Order: C-alpha cells, then structure tokens, then sequence
C-alpha cells in the first residue's frame, strides 16, 4: 500500500543501521504490527531495537 | 505478533 510504503521508507534505514543484512525482511515483518506499535517504533530507538532483535530470532529459529 | 511470512519490504 501507498501508506505502509512511506512508513517502511522511514523505518528501513533505521532497521538497516542495526541489521544491515536483514533490513528488508525485518522491515516487512515490522509493518505487520498494530498502528500503535508502529508509532512507538518510529518514536523510540529502544523500542525499535527490541522489535528488531525479536524479529531476528524469529528468523533464525 | 511478528510474522516470518510477512512480505519483504523493498526500498526505492
């Protein structure tokens, strides 16, 4: 969708800074969260880190 | 709930 793409564009380099190799996969996963959780991700470095690591071990297990 | 089946995202 047009809106989730804009979200994804803002989120992507931030995820890439922490997971250069899986940024595309992780961003797409992240974009399935509730609006509320997405907002929090945008607003909060620490909150995003938590989701990114969450996403990481869902992938590797 | 995070989802290994989500589509991959593609920047521009």
């Amino acid at each position: 969708g047009s809106h989730r793409q804009a979200l994804g564009e803002r989120l992507y380099p931030r995820v890439q800074a922490m997971q250069p190799a899986f940024a595309s996969k992780i961003t797409g996963m992240l974009l399935e969260l509730s609006p509320a959780q997405l907002l929090l991700l945008l607003a909060s470095e620490d909150s995003l880190r938590a989701r990114v690591e969450e996403a990481m071990e869902l992938i590797v297990a | 709930k995070l989802s290994v089946n989500a589509p991959e995202f593609y920047p521009s």
